[PDB]
């Protein structure tokens, strides 16, 4: 039914730095020359990646 | 008993399902109310670029 193809070698991963990501318009509406606050699902300005 | 429940939503997003047709015309520049895309209001209409 199934064939097992696995190896006994495993290596731990590593992390790296990541700068400003996770900026997107909260809603489909349009705004011009206005500063607006929001509270939703974003990603911080300084983070790590793997 | 056969039960069916309709769950609407009026979020601040462009509607996609709308009342059957009910379309008449546009207007260039007059003080006339509008009911565009489930968004109703009153004012004068002008042409601008964005």
């Amino acid at each position: 039914q199934c064939v097992n193809l696995t190896t006994r070698t495993q290596l731990p991963p590593a992390y790296t730095n990541s700068f400003t990501r996770g900026v997107y318009y909260p809603d489909k509406v349009f705004r011009s020359s206005v500063l607006h606050s929001t509270q939703d699902l974003f990603l911080p300005f300084f983070s790590n990646v793997t | 008993y056969r039960v069916v429940v309709l769950s609407f939503e009026l979020l601040h997003a462009p509607a996609t399902v709308c009342g059957p047709k009910k379309s008449t015309n546009l207007v260039k520049n007059k003080c006339v109310n509008f009911n565009f895309n489930g968004l109703t209001g009153t004012g004068v209409l002008t042409e601008s670029n964005k």
